[PDB]
């Protein structure tokens, strides 16, 4: 099993105004 | 120490100007050379500790963990090069210059007379085992993992700067030779109780105690095996290190402080063992098992007896060996069947039968059999623990007979039974991994024919 | 319980008869329990009352719990035996021989050369057997876990390798 | 004979003569003799020829002397130089009295075999010795604690004195 | 490359030159002014441990 | 132990056959259904197959016995399970 | 498994035979030191209070 | 020499090159020697340094 | 969903090269490796080094002690004196509080 790495849904954890 | 600090920053030019395809021969062939030069450590004396320069110095207790600390880096490399095989050239060198760093810090870190420079070199560890977990961690818990493990480090080792920048003002050094002389006694009052608390609670926590225990296993399940070997073998020591170095200038209160932590340790002893038997995670399991070997080690330091400290230091050196080669054993099932699971995998002696005495030969350590080593120092502990109270021998016996039970446990579930039908891709030990696990097996039995060079300072 | 009230008598009298036969140990003295035992399931046999047929059973149920040997006869190698089992570590899957190194397989050119025609036989069925289940299977999934037998001549049944090519009992 | 016997005594061997009762012969002569001829002969040659290429080659080694230095008692408080000599000077001596400790424990555990069933009557000394060489060792070492030193030594012994002078004040 | 070298060695010079003088002056003054005032600043009369007392603190 | 043959199983499944009173020793054949041929019911199948058991040494599960309803199945049943190829 | 453990032994024999080798002709044609007394204003030098001349040879080189 | 083979001697090198810097700090502690009260002692007739 | 290499199937050293040692997948760098491990590893440190621990000259004293231990022995029971006096340091040279 490959290296685990962000995908999209975790990216837009940090896209938001606010954490 | 300059004969090995300045070889082991030559092994990242070396890594950095080897050919593509040799830097794991290369790498690997001088960090052994430099292992094998580090036997000159062993000059000791009866007396007086080994004593280079203002800066660095060799007594019995560091050199047995520096001999470790450099027998490591080419294990580690052994171990790191297949689950690195695809990986881009250049992120390769900066693996393998992360070990080197690592164990630049670590040889300094046990060689430092001036306890503010043991400080910076045992914080200077961090960054290097961070960066290795959560850049070459597998899973997405590895960024978690990086966290608990950085701030529960800094949440004790900041109280630290200050406990010691608060002794060099008021004792006017921090040097290890001049504070043996001018030691003076510690008296009852909150002020000194903190002090106290300050001055210990950073090496209980990578000991780790009990209580304090929970960041090791996350960093376990999510670090890669180089990770785990350094993190187990090497890393849980500094705070073992620490202690039995600190606690010289913390005589007489440590002798009601120490209690809460005592019980700690007997009692935690108990339930990680106990939990080792229903750990469902071969990784995990081995973490909780190193938990219950270190509460050994902090009730041996806490007591300060000479017959301890002899313990202690042969329960380092020998947990460092048997816990890096079951972190290895169980990456060879894992390079396999892609899993930590403990279960998935069954009655793999059928189809690997020398690595099923390995796992043997390593399950046997872990429980202590005579005369390993790892008996050595464990029996050494219960002996004067059992001065220390008799009633101790009630919770020391208990915990061998549950470390019996878990250590064969993990032995039958994995290696006997009857094999698992579906998984059909368990390929034959490669010589690789056979000559890793020889590589920790051999020297910790080798050391049974001569243990007083693991006994420590007051052998 | 799966089993149909037919069934449940079978498998009480089979039981009966061994933990009778545990008792007795001497074959004479045995004998002349089992066939007493057998007179008891036929006095009822033709009981056609299910309510009475059903309390009977369950009634000879209690009774064999109380009559039971504590430490009943076991084949060796059944479960529970002496012997259950006891070959399971000599049993090496078929698959381990492709992981064989060269100068291995050369000592045996017969033998491989043998196994390929098995591997070949296996490949070029396997996707007929697929497809047979495929338009064979009610939708929905299967009901049972029976399998079909094949149809046409050189079709093989479906999902047969790992029962065909299974260890043998004595494997070494 | 290779070492000293006084440090490490043995009473004089009294071994009965063979006075045999019976016509057998006795199976240990045969045996003796086997092994004479057999395994000691044979083994003697060869240390003598190991033995002769030694003499060819003579060279010393020495048993190191120290010089005795001042104590932590005559150190002035704080005074590293001084007090640095003076505990090198105690741990090799902490050293040395460990295996003065063993010394006696090997001749009260030699004494305990040779005798046989008359130990208790016949390793009266060695015990005796024993007990009073285990009794000095405790009071100088005992309960000093891992991080030991000439300083707490010497405050053990204060301790003592001051309730041995208490002892002679109230009698 | 070279004139990173030359320039970081130049600049680190002078800074070492400086470092090291601040430091002496810091020595100066500290010793003119226990000069300036013995009365702060009295001889320890030394005892020897023999003298000095100590409570022991036994490891049981 | 020493091995068995095909001719050998069905040689001893039909001689415990022979010495069965309720069986005809004329009638038997390895192809007699012991329901419709043979005349039997399900208690004395049951008695066939314990009869078996005891002549090879090993248990035939009751989910496997019942449908053993010809001598040629009690053969072919034995042979698979001891690995008899002949 | 065969060849790791040829291999092992090789490799541990490939040096293991010639130290058996050198530590036996050192023990036999070599010998061990003499205790002796210090002559009177003799300095020994700091590897000749070491008995067995291997140890003499590695506190001369190394320590 | 070879440009195959000399990244072999940069380690190798290191610890000739840390031994020596070794050495040359035990220069900079020789406060003492000869001097301690345990070791003093006269020199011999061409000694000029107990050790170095 | 969104652009993504799929995950490659893993690969097994055995299928091109069956005499694979594992360090690598150049049968050149392969042996190479293996060679460097074992003699390093082996040979020098594990055999050399054992050897070398074997003969360390009277590690920390132990053979020193027991010897100066037997000459005060012999020397104080032929004087009379006692093996060994409670007092470690001669009290002489100390002033109790008081
Ligand atoms: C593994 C790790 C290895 C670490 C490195 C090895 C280091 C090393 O060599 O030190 C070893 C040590 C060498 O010590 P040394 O300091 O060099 O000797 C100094 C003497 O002056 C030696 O002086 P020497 O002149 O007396 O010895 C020379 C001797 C030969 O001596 C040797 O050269 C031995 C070389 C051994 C090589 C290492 C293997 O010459 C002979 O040829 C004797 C032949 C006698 C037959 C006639 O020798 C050994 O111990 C080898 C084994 C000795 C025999 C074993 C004792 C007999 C067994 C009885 C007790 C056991 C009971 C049975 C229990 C069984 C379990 C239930
Ligand atoms: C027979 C029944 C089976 C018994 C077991 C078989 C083996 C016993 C026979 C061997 C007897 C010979 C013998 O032992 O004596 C020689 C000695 C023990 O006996 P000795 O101490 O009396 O030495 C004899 C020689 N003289 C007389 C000079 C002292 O063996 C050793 O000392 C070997 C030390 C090995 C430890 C060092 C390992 C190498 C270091 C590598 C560093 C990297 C590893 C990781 C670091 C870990 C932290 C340190
Ligand atoms: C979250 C942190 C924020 C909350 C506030 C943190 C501080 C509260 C705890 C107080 C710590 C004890 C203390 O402050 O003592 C001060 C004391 C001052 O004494 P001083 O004047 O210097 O000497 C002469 C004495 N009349 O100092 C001394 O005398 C000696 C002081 C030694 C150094 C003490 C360091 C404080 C340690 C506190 C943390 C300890 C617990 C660590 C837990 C780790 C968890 C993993
Ligand atoms: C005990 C002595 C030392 C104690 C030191 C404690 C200080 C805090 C250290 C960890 C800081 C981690 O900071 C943050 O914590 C939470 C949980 O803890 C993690 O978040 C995780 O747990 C929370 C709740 O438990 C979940 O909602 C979340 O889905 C999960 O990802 C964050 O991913 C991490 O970034
Ligand atoms: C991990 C948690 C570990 C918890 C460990 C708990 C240990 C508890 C230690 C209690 C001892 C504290 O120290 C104790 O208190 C005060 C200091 O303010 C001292 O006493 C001093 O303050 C008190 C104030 O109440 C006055 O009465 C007294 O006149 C004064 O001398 C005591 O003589 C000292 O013995
Ligand atoms: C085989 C593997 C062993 C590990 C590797 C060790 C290699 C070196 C081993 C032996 C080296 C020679 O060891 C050395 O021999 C000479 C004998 O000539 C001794 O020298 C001694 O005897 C000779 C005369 O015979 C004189 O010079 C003098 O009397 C004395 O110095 C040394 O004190 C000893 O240290
Ligand atoms: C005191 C310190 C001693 C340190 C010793 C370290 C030993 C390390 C051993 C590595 C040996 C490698 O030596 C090797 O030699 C050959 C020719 O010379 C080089 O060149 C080779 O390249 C490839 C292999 O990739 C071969 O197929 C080709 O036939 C050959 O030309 C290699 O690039 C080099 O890797």
């Amino acid at each position: 099993a490959r290296q685990w790495q962000p995908d999209v849904e975790w990216a837009e954890q940090y896209g938001g105004a606010v954490m | 120490m300059l004969k090995y600090i300045i070889p082991t920053i030559m092994l990242m030019p070396l890594t950095w100007l080897s050919k593509n395809n040799m830097i794991w021969v290369n790498s690997t062939a001088h960090s052994l050379l430099i292992s094998f030069t580090s036997l000159l450590l062993m000059n000791q004396f009866g007396d007086n500790s080994l004593n280079f320069s203002l800066l660095f110095f060799s007594d019995s207790l560091s050199t047995p963990l520096l001999i470790l600390t450099m027998w490591l880096l080419p294990l580690m490399l052994m171990a790191s090069q297949h689950h690195l095989s695809k990986e881009n050239l250049t992120r390769k060198k900066l693996f393998i210059t992360m070990l080197i760093s690592l164990q630049l810090f670590l040889i300094m870190t046990f060689t430092a007379m001036e306890l503010i420079l043991f400080y910076i070199l045992f914080e200077a560890t961090l960054v290097p085992t961070l960066i290795i977990i959560t850049r070459w961690g597998n899973q997405t818990e590895r960024l978690n993992a990086g966290l608990y493990f950085l701030f529960y480090t800094l949440a004790g080792s900041l109280p630290l700067l200050v406990a010691l920048i608060y002794i060099q003002n008021t004792v006017g050094s921090l040097n290890f030779l001049m504070l043996q002389y001018w030691v003076q006694p510690v008296h009852n009052s909150w002020s000194n109780v903190f002090m106290w608390l300050a001055c210990m609670m950073a090496f209980m926590v990578k000991m780790p105690l009990y209580g304090l225990h929970l960041w090791l296993p996350k960093a376990h399940v999510e670090a890669p095996i180089a990770g785990s070997m350094v993190l187990a073998a090497v890393l849980l020591k500094l705070g073992g290190y620490g202690m039995l170095r600190i606690t010289l200038i913390l005589n007489p209160m440590t002798d009601f402080m120490a209690y809460p932590f005592i019980m700690l340790s007997l009692w935690g002893m108990i339930m990680t063992s106990s939990i080792c038997l229903r750990q469902t995670d071969l990784k995990s399991l081995i973490a909780y098992s190193s938990v219950s070997h270190m509460a050994l080690v902090i009730v041996a330091i806490l007591i300060q007896t000479p017959w301890s400290y002899m313990g202690a230091t042969a329960l380092m050196i020998a947990h460092g060996l048997t816990s890096s080669m079951l972190f290895c054993l169980a990456n060879s099932n894992y390079e396999r069947i892609h899993s930590r699971t403990m279960i998935l995998a069954r009655g793999l002696q059928t189809l690997l039968p020398l690595m099923a005495t390995w796992w043997l030969l390593a399950s046997l350590t872990n429980l202590a059999l005579p005369p390993t080593i790892n008996l050595i120092g464990e029996l050494f502990v219960v002996m004067s623990t059992f001065s220390w109270s008799n009633i101790t021998i009630i919770l020391m016996g208990v915990n061998m007979v549950i470390t019996a039970l878990y250590s064969l446990y993990m032995l039958i579930m994995t290696q006997r039974g009857k094999y698992t039908y579906h998984i059909n891709n368990i390929s034959p030990s490669f010589t690789r991994e056979n000559a890793l696990m020889s590589l920790h097996i051999l020297p910790l039995l080798l050391l049974t024919l001569n243990p007083k060079i693991i006994l420590g300072p007051l052998y | 319980a799966y089993l149909t009230h037919q069934q449940k008598v079978l498998r009480l009298y089979k039981r009966a008869l061994r933990h009778l036969e545990s008792w007795c140990i001497h074959r004479d003295k045995y004998r002349y329990f089992a066939c007493l035992l057998r007179a008891r399931f036929d006095e009822h046999k033709n009981e056609k009352d299910m309510v009475k047929a059903t309390q009977l059973l369950r009634e000879a149920e209690e009774e064999f719990w109380h009559g039971q040997h504590p430490q009943p006869y076991i084949f060796p190698e059944s479960p529970g035996g002496t012997s259950y089992e006891r070959y399971e570590c000599y049993k090496v899957p078929e698959w381990c021989l492709d992981d064989w190194h060269p100068s291995e397989k050369a000592m045996y050119p017969d033998y491989f050369a043998k196994r390929e025609q098995w591997k070949k036989l296996r490949r070029e069925s396997w996707e007929r057997e697929v497809k047979q289940l495929q338009e064979e299977t009610p939708v929905g999934g299967p009901r049972t876990e029976a399998l079909p037998p094949a149809r046409k001549q050189g079709d093989l049944p479906p999902l047969w390798w790992h029962i065909v090519t299974r260890p043998r009992e004595r494997p070494m | 004979d290779s070492w000293d016997k006084d440090v490490y005594p043995e009473p004089p061997r009294r071994t009965p003569a063979p006075s045999p009762q019976t016509s057998l012969p006795n199976p240990i002569t045969y045996l003796t003799k086997a092994f004479d001829l057999l395994v000691d002969r044979p083994v003697t040659l060869v240390r003598e020829f190991i033995e002769r290429q030694h003499a060819k080659n003579k060279y010393y080694y020495y048993h190191r002397e120290f010089r005795r230095v001042p104590d932590i008692t005559e150190c002035q408080e704080k005074d590293v130089l001084c007090m640095f000599e003076a505990e090198m000077q105690w741990r090799r001596d902490y050293k040395v009295d460990q295996e003065i400790v063993n010394i006696i424990q090997e001749r009260l555990k030699a004494c305990q075999q040779r005798e046989g069933e008359s130990h208790r009557q016949n390793c009266a000394k060695e015990l005796e010795q024993f007990t009073q060489v285990v009794k000095a060792y405790q009071d100088r070492y005992h309960d000093l604690g891992a991080h030991y030193s000439a300083r707490k030594c010497l405050a053990k012994q204060k301790q003592r004195m001051l309730a041995e002078r208490k002892a002679a004040k109230e009698a | 490359q070279l004139l990173y070298i030359t320039s970081f060695v130049f600049v680190g010079y002078y800074l070492l030159k400086r470092q090291d003088y601040m430091y002496a002056v810091r020595d100066h003054d500290m010793f003119s002014y226990i000069k300036s005032h013995p009365e702060d600043f009295p001889e320890k009369d030394k005892k020897t441990y023999g003298e000095v007392f100590e409570e022991f603190h036994p490891v049981r | 132990a020493p091995p068995l043959t095909l001719e050998g199983i069905k040689d001893r499944v039909l001689y415990v056959l022979k010495l069965y009173d309720k069986i005809d020793p004329e009638k038997l054949s390895v192809n007699s259904h012991f329901m419709k041929d043979l005349g039997l019911d399900s208690l004395d199948q049951v008695e066939i197959i314990m009869a078996m058991e005891d002549e090879f040494g090993f248990e035939i599960p009751d989910i496997d016995a019942e449908k053993l309803m010809c001598p040629q199945e009690i053969v072919d049943y034995i042979a698979d399970k001891k690995d008899v190829y002949e | 498994d065969k060849r790791f453990l040829k291999l092992l032994r090789f490799y541990i024999l490939l040096t293991g035979i010639p130290v058996a080798i050198g530590i036996t002709l050192i023990n036999v044609f070599i010998g061990e030191a003499e205790l002796a007394e210090i002559p009177e204003g003799y300095v020994p030098e700091h590897w000749e209070y070491f008995k067995h001349p291997i140890s003499r040879w590695i506190a001369r080189t190394f320590f | 020499v070879v440009r195959d083979h000399w990244v072999h001697v940069l380690v190798p090198m290191g610890f000739v090159f840390g031994y020596y810097l070794d050495r040359k700090n035990d220069e900079k502690l020789t406060a003492f020697r000869n001097k301690s009260l345990l070791y003093k002692r006269e020199l011999k007739p061409n000694e000029e340094v107990t050790w170095k | 969903r969104w652009q993504e290499d799929p995950e490659p199937e893993d690969e097994n050293l055995y299928e091109k090269n069956p005499d694979s040692h594992g360090y690598d997948k150049d049968p050149a760098v392969d042996i190479w490796n293996m060679r460097v491990v074992f003699f390093f590893g082996f040979s020098i440190v594990l055999v050399l080094g054992s050897t070398f621990v074997a003969y360390l000259p009277d590690y920390r004293m132990q053979e020193w002690a027991r010897r100066e231990a037997e000459r005060l022995v012999k020397y104080r029971e032929a004087h009379g004196l006692p093996i060994m006096e409670s007092n470690c340091f001669d009290p002489s040279k100390i002033q109790l509080p008081e």
